[PDB]
RNA sequence: UACCGUAAGAAACAGCAUCGGCUAACUCCUGCCAGCAGCGAUACGGAGGAUGCGAGCGUUAUCCGGAUUUAUUGGGUUUAAAGGGUGCGUAGGUUGUUCGGUAAGUCAGCGGUGGAGCGCUCAACGUUCAGCCUGCCGUUGAAACUGC
RNA sequence: GAGAGUUUGAUCCUGGCUCAGGAUGAACGCUAGCGAUAGGCUUAACACAUGCAAGUCGAGGGGCAGCGGCGACCGGCGCACGGGUGCGUAACGCGUAUGCAACUUGCCUUACAGAGGGGGAUAACCCGCGGACUAAAACCGCAUACACUUGUAUUAUUGCAUGAUAUUACAAGGAAAUAUAUAGCUGUAAGAUAGGCAUGCGUCCCAUUAGCUUGUUGGUGAGGUAACGGCUCACAAGGCGACGAUGGGUAGGGGAACUGAGAGGUUUAUCCCCCACACUGGUACUGAGACACGGACCAGACUCCUACGGGAGGCAGCAGUGAGGAAUAUUGGUCAAUGGGCGAGAGCCUGAACCAGCCAAG
């Protein structure tokens, strides 16, 4: 019961977290401006690195999904 | 982690181990990395014993049990210590007593 | 034949078979005794005693029965060995004295263990 | 197993006296039973007289002569046989006769080296000391085989009666050992 | 200071994809039963980045990580058309 | 390890007409036995002796060798089984002689990798070192033969 | 490194058959004294009841109703190992030998840096499956790190194509645990250990199994992954096959072991390495790591109990019992030794393992 209860815990908690950073992600991906794109970056960039380092997702993960923003936001 | 530890070789009332470096979750008398020596605890207890490599792997770090720390505790395995340059450049003798 | 003929077809062993087919490479099987009649042999003339049994692997054979007066009869439960007779065609198996509702052959005193008699 | 059965039979069938001096060796000598061949019937008889006059079994006689094989094997054989401890406590003489010797043996009676050897097919290399126990230094029986007889005709025993102990110096050659067995026919017969 | 990787020299049989080949190696190898010495072939797919090898060329070939389906070589050099 | 008082508590099973080691008498003259020559008795059943093995001895079942009874080492096809009814020909297999190249087969070197003791009172068995790695891979050379 | 019999009235060949030998996790008949050392459901991934088999930390926290320590709860680590089975699988699954300039790696060792400041719920408790306050080494921001990630460079050096290793910079972003000297905590790097992917060669029969494939073959781009890749998603058309594609049947694979002078062969009984599995399928979740062996959810058998509103089990862990069968054992003792897990240690747990009991029993 201990298990299955904290499993659940467990399982919600890291669903909010990455429910968030995908929708971030998704929301960052239909942007146009150039300075808008700048002034959104770090803060999307925070929230990915914050996930990565607390193990909800993987540090490669977090490193390719910022070099691919980048490498977009470097070409408008 | 990485451990030295002692595999049962031997027959039933006749206690016979070798010393090996293995994985500690491999099975006590399956599969190991090196052989070290052996043990025979019914003589009075006969070693055996490469000094060079039970060194080597006690300093890349791997944990002995209790009874091959004493084992490594004998034959001056753990002059480490002495080995680490402890403001010193020479090596002593402590083996002759 | 040739090197090349040899490397293209090679060579094909065949598998001997097994002279007890009815036992699924087993050494005993057991049985119930189906029939008990008598047939006769091949220059011989006697009255050979045999059981039509069908055994618990799914077959029905016939099992010679040794000795000198046998106590059993249809619906029978036997212990069937292998081991044919010469001069009976048919048959290829031994019925164990001693085993099962087999008793053991009466007033025997040499060759006592090849018909499960006890020392007197 | 041992045999423990008659042995007057076994010396009338084979003729010589394997296990010592009696009367029906020279009094009713002939095989036994109210009705009494081949190479195969001479090997045999050979293969027997050798497990009856030294009291050895099939399988333990199989396991010396192939152990003979691998380290002329049929005169290799025979210094095997010769060499253990029954028989060497018998040639020294300090028991009659081989059987005699083999009870010695089993019981707390003999030591080799110092430690008491109680196993009677213990092979004794050379160079080794086969004594009697010093707790039965003085027993009736244990005296007069040794004392009084005092054979000493075998150029391989070394007896000092003054320490009750015996040495083998070597393994005698095929031509120095008492037994009428031809080797070359067991030899053929388990080739 | 690196590793070696494995390769082959063979001959080109088919270019008739866009930037890959197919390299036939061909060698005479000692049965293992009868010990006659027989001829056998293998057909290895590597990447050309211009469509350059036509049908039949020595060429020489280098193991390489996976870079499709079955594509796990990359041409070196040509010996001879 | 030591002390009393006693051989005292401890031997079966198979087969003896040939192959094979081991033979008199009584039964039966169907009952029976068998691996074969077969007997229905120096072969069936018992009694006496004999011969094997021996805490085992026999029966059945399974797998190897003798078997060359799949034959590369190492078999054959007139008459014992075995030449296609006869040709042409595709793939494949084989290739007269000689002069040079190459190094795929082949050969060689160098690396990597995978009996003697001791202790069981003896032995099975444990254990150590001398001893094969002769399989695979890498790297250097040779050119008589095969291939190109 | 060998033979014997057997076709004839009698020969010499050919050829099958039968004995003689060696070996069984064998069974049966007769008969049985001891010791040592091995082995013990070969039949069905058959059904049953009971008990145990994975817990530990009061040097993490709120409590003590219990005399110091601890029932229970929150939290850390472990249960993916040890142990069991051979269903499935002709496959880079396995064996052998390599590559990753396409990889990940808790616990362990070493080196370099740092541990500064705050706030929410909530379990238990209390009050009646509902209501309110609670603490952190539980949870989540802020400050700092340019040793790390990302992006843009310069100086290079050097490869096996895509490139790799270092320096010198700017920019942004990412941590902590303290407790009573010890035990520790965080980031980075190296090592060690363990996994993953891809390769050359070897890997059972059937042609009374001849064509197969339509993301199937390749290119461009994107997404996804620890990572390359039709892994997935939006032009050319290909690729693989008589050196056996495809389809069907049967096997887990090796070292061992047995057995042949050799050639070899047979078979995986004990033992060791790899793979697959946990009543049957599907999906995942938590984790450094999952086919999740004493964890879920759903769908299917089957079985058991309720009190008809509702719930439970999978015996391929160790032992009883029943059935199947020719046939294979105790509902045993101890963690004393070896090995594991947790713990600062003492220590706790361990049907692994050490032992003992039973069995013509090798
Ligand atoms: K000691
Ligand atoms: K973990
Ligand atoms: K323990
Ligand atoms: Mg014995
Ligand atoms: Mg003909
Ligand atoms: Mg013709």
């Amino acid at each position: 019961e201990k298990r299955i209860r904290q499993t659940n815990a467990r399982r919600l908690h890291n669903r909010y977290y990455a429910r968030t950073a995908r929708n971030a992600v998704k929301a960052f991906r239909a942007l146009t401006d150039r300075t808008e794109a700048e002034k959104k970056y770090p803060v999307l960039a925070s929230m990915l690195d914050r996930l990565a380092g607390k193990n909800i997702i993987h540090k490669n993960k977090a490193a390719n999904l910022k070099s691919k923003l980048a490498r977009r936001i470097n070409t408008l | 982690a990485t451990k030295i530890r002692l595999q049962r070789h031997g027959r039933k009332g006749y206690a016979f181990y070798k010393i090996v470096v293995a994985d500690s979750r491999a099975p006590r008398d399956g599969k190991f990395i090196e052989r070290i020596g052996s043990y025979n605890p019914n003589t009075n207890a006969t070693i055996d014993l490469n000094f060079e490599r039970a060194l080597y792997w006690i300093g890349v770090g791997a944990q002995p049990t209790d009874t091959a720390r004493n084992i490594l505790s004998r034959e001056g395995v753990l002059m480490m210590k002495h080995l680490l340059g402890g403001v010193k450049k020479g090596a002593f003798d402590q083996a002759a007593a | 034949p040739t090197i090349q003929q040899l490397v293209r077809k090679g060579r094909e062993s065949f598998a001997d078979k097994s002279k007890s087919p009815a036992l699924n490479s087993c050494p005993q099987r057991r049985g119930v005794c189906v029939r008990v009649y008598t047939t006769t042999p091949k220059p011989n003339s006697a009255m050979r005693k045999v059981a039509r049994v069908r055994l618990t692997n799914s077959k029905e054979v016939n099992a010679y029965i040794p000795g000198e007066g046998h106590n059993l009869q249809e619906h029978s439960i036997v212990l069937v060995r292998g081991g044919r007779v010469k001069d009976l065609p048919g048959v290829r198996y031994h019925i164990v004295r001693g085993t099962l509702d087999t008793a053991g052959v009466n007033g025997r005193t040499q060759r006592r263990s090849k018909y499960g008699a006890k020392r007197p | 197993a041992r045999y423990t059965g008659p042995k007057s039979k076994i010396a009338r069938k084979f003729g010589d006296p394997i296990f010592g001096a009696d009367k029906v060796l020279s009094k009713k000598n002939y095989p036994p039973g109210q009705h009494g061949t081949s190479e195969y019937g001479l090997q045999l008889r050979e293969k027997q007289k050798a497990k009856y006059t030294y009291g050895v079994l099939e399988k333990q006689f199989r396991h010396l002569f192939h152990r003979a094989q691998r380290a002329v094997t049929g005169e290799l054989l025979i210094q095997f046989l010769e060499a253990r401890l029954d028989n060497v406590v018998f040639r020294l003489g300090i028991a009659p006769t081989r059987s005699a010797a083999r009870q010695l043996v089993s019981h707390r009676h003999i030591t080799v080296d110092g430690s008491v050897v109680n196993i009677p097919s213990y092979s004794v290399k050379p160079g080794q000391v086969i004594g009697v126990r010093e707790r039965s230094k003085s027993l009736e029986v244990i005296a007069d085989a040794l004392t009084g007889f005092n054979h000493s005709k075998y150029p391989w025993m070394e007896w000092d009666q003054s320490s009750l102990s015996g040495k083998l110096l070597h393994m005698p050659d095929r031509t120095d050992i008492p037994e009428n067995i031809k080797e070359q026919l067991i030899v053929e017969l388990y080739s | 200071e690196r590793n070696l990787r494995k390769e082959r020299v063979g001959v080109v049989s088919s270019n008739k994809m866009d930037k890959t080949i197919t390299v036939a190696v061909k060698w005479k190898e000692k049965h293992p039963i009868y010990g006659k010495f027989v001829n056998k072939t293998k057909k290895y797919h590597a990447h050309d980045e211009k469509n350059e090898c036509g049908i039949g060329d020595t060429v020489r070939i280098m193991e390489t990580r996976p870079l499709s389906r079955t594509k796990r070589w990359r041409l070196t050099e040509i010996i001879e058309r």
